[PDB]
């Protein structure tokens, strides 16, 4: 019953990334926190060919892209200025069904984590 | 353990989840010149990271005349209590599996979205 | 354009 | 006041497979586009001729979720005969009604959803599109299969955000004919009884709003004893119908007065005959 | 399982001109069962090419067919609609008057 050298057990591998799968309803801050209490961060898109791949496996997600008022520009963790569209007192984004939305930091989403 | 690149790696398995719509016949050739055969179960938590998926795809599954039942790909047991209607499907037609556990025998001249396996060395 | 999505019942 | 309401159909024909699925999608109050897995085209079609010049980039992505939502259906149309213990070979009706509305500010007024098991309601999706409600005491399942797996959210998505979007999208490509409030052609028609009574209709021809509301009232305040109405019409080319009619004291006719509100009038119209 | 009963509109497209083109209707309503059946009538003879609308269902999710087609009026010609449903015990003939 052996699954890949380079990842955790239950976990799943795509491009050079490792991912988690969620499965649970929990919230943005929550849901950074637990991946960072897996040795690893909250998921971030990369390519916009990810991103439908990302659709196929578990359709909505907590993204590592947030505002901090409702106008400031979107950040990612990195700090750095976020280079995909994204669309009141919203300020976590999600991803569901290959688009980037803004949701309610406090909503009940699905997690999933990310490596490298 | 590893992977192609647009191939999704659970349990030293590579899978290949489709973009398009095709026919069974098609699908299954098509997994074969990548190397690799249309999807045969093991059992519900061999695609549960695809859990919630809606989507409806082509397994490696057929109804053959020699034993009169459902066998896979390499020629092996449909297990009884892996599809509940297994005495229902039309042999006519060809199976279609979602990990949500459900299968839909239909049309093999039908176009669904499929999936390919790879394994071990 | 139609949701995308439905429910498993 | 506008919608893109979508209608979702699906009947299970034990003798043959596939169960018949059929849906079709409306603006306002034309259906532009429909979908039926048993005519010669298995994709979604065009009704509307303002949709005759869309290409494939958007057939493909619309006949894809139709056939999928159909393949989904027939397992709903199994999983909920299990439910309800039914035997395997009876006709069982699944419905899906969803839709968007806009208002006076032109940007999203009020959203809903809902499923229904056989002229019975299964399924709802609450008022605040982030939960949905059991119906039918034995729906409890399904509310809590959707529930748990976060689906609302997904449909909170196309509500709030989809379904909006292309309302404009549609109107603006059905602007000269969507947008196109027609009044109502209205005359009353007389027909006698006997010598002591006698039958006044009030007729309404030919408006695109199908929402009306038609009066009968006498000289004044105006009654509505010995009234009669019937259900609003379609024409056949995309209009409307719809008739007023009342039992009058045969001879003093004038003494009985027909009002006419109507969203495309500027004046709610009185009819004398 | 509801099962609600139809209820039976015939009427005519334009205001019935004789001699002149016209199209004649019977619009069905507010039943469920959906396995229904309709038949436009010339002097009791049922016209070949009737075309009819695609499925949809009200608020209530009861179903609404529309059932059409070319004809043309005349004095010494009576025309009628008949639809055989679930609920019915037998089929019911409703006839087109020219002011209804």
């Amino acid at each position: 019953a052996r699954h890949c050298g380079h990842c955790p057990e239950e976990w799943i591998t795509y491009s050079n990334s490792c991912y988690y799968i969620g499965k649970e309803r929990r919230t943005w801050e929550e849901s950074l926190l637990a991946c960072t209490s897996k040795n690893s961060s909250l998921l971030s898109i990369d390519n916009e060919e990810e991103m439908k791949f990302l659709s196929i496996i578990s359709p909505s997600s907590w993204i590592g892209v947030f505002r901090n008022s409702s106008h400031h520009p979107w950040v990612t963790m990195n700090g750095l200025a976020f280079k995909h569209e994204i669309k009141a007192e919203l300020n976590c984004a999600v991803l569901q069904v290959n688009r980037l939305k803004s949701a309610q930091c406090g909503s009940s989403i699905i997690y999933h984590c990310k490596h490298k | 353990c590893s992977c192609q690149e647009k191939w999704v790696g659970y349990r030293c398995n590579c899978y290949f989840i489709s973009s398009e719509q095709k026919t069974w016949n098609e699908s299954r050739h098509l997994c074969a010149s990548q190397k690799s055969s249309l999807l045969q179960l093991q059992n519900t938590d061999e695609l549960d990271f695809m859990s919630s998926s809606q989507q409806f795809y082509w397994i490696g599954l057929s109804y053959s005349e020699e034993h009169t039942a459902w066998l896979w790909e390499n020629g092996s047991a449909l297990s009884q209590y892996l599809f509940p209607s297994f005495e229902t499907f039309n042999t006519k037609n060809c199976i279609a599996y979602n990990p949500n556990g459900n299968a839909l025998d239909e049309s093999c001249e039908d176009k669904n979205r499929y999936i390919c396996k790879q394994q071990l060395i | 354009v139609m949701a995308p999505r439905t429910l498993f019942l | 006041s506008h919608s893109l309401k979508y209608f979702h159909t699906s009947v299970s024909r034990p003798g043959r497979g596939e169960p018949r699925f059929i849906s079709v999608g409306y603006v306002d109050d034309t259906q532009f586009v429909r979908f039926d897995n048993d005519a010669a085209s298995p994709r979604m079609v065009p009704r509307a001729p303002w949709m005759e010049q869309e290409g494939s980039e958007y057939w493909d992505r619309e006949t894809r979720s139709a056939r999928d939502t159909a393949q989904i259906f027939r397992v709903n149309l199994r999983t909920l005969r299990g439910y309800y213990n039914q035997s395997e070979a009876g006709s069982h009706t699944l419905q899906w009604m969803h839709g968007c509305e806009l208002g006076p500010d032109r940007r999203f007024l009020r959203g809903y959803e809902q499923f229904a098991y056989d002229g019975k309601d299964y399924l709802t999706l609450n008022e605040d599109l982030r939960s949905w409600t059991a119906v039918d005491t034995a729906a409890q399942i399904s509310e809590q299969k959707s529930n748990d797996a976060s689906e609302a959210e997904h449909q909170r998505a196309y509500l709030e955000d989809t379904c909006v979007e292309w309302l404009h999208k549609y109107l603006e490509k059905g602007k000269e004919t969507l947008l196109h409030l027609e009044p109502p052609k209205t005359h009353v028609t007389h027909h006698p009884i006997s010598d002591h009574e006698a039958t006044l209709r009030c007729w309404a021809l030919g408006f695109y709003p199908a929402e009306i509301t038609l009066t009968w009232q006498q000289d004044g305040e105006g009654h509505t004893q010995d009234t009669e109405l019937v259900e609003t019409r379609p024409a056949g080319d995309g209009t409307f119908q719809k008739w007023a009619a009342v039992v009058v004291p045969s001879g003093e006719e004038q003494r009985y007065t027909c009002h006419v509100q109507h969203e495309g009038l500027p004046e709610p119209v009185t009819l004398r005959w | 399982m509801i099962q609600r009963t139809p209820k039976i509109q015939v009427y005519s497209r334009h205001p019935a001109e004789n001699g002149k083109s016209n199209f004649l209707n019977c619009y069905v309503s507010g039943f469920h069962p959906s396995d229904i059946e309709v038949d436009l009538l010339k002097n009791g003879e049922r016209i070949e090419k009737v075309e009819h609308s695609d499925l949809s269902f009200s608020k209530d999710w009861s179903f609404y067919l529309l059932y059409y087609t070319e004809f043309t009026p005349t004095e010494k010609d009576e025309y009628a609609c008949r639809v055989n449903h679930v609920t019915l015990s037998q089929p019911k003939i409703v006839k087109w008057d020219r002011d209804m």
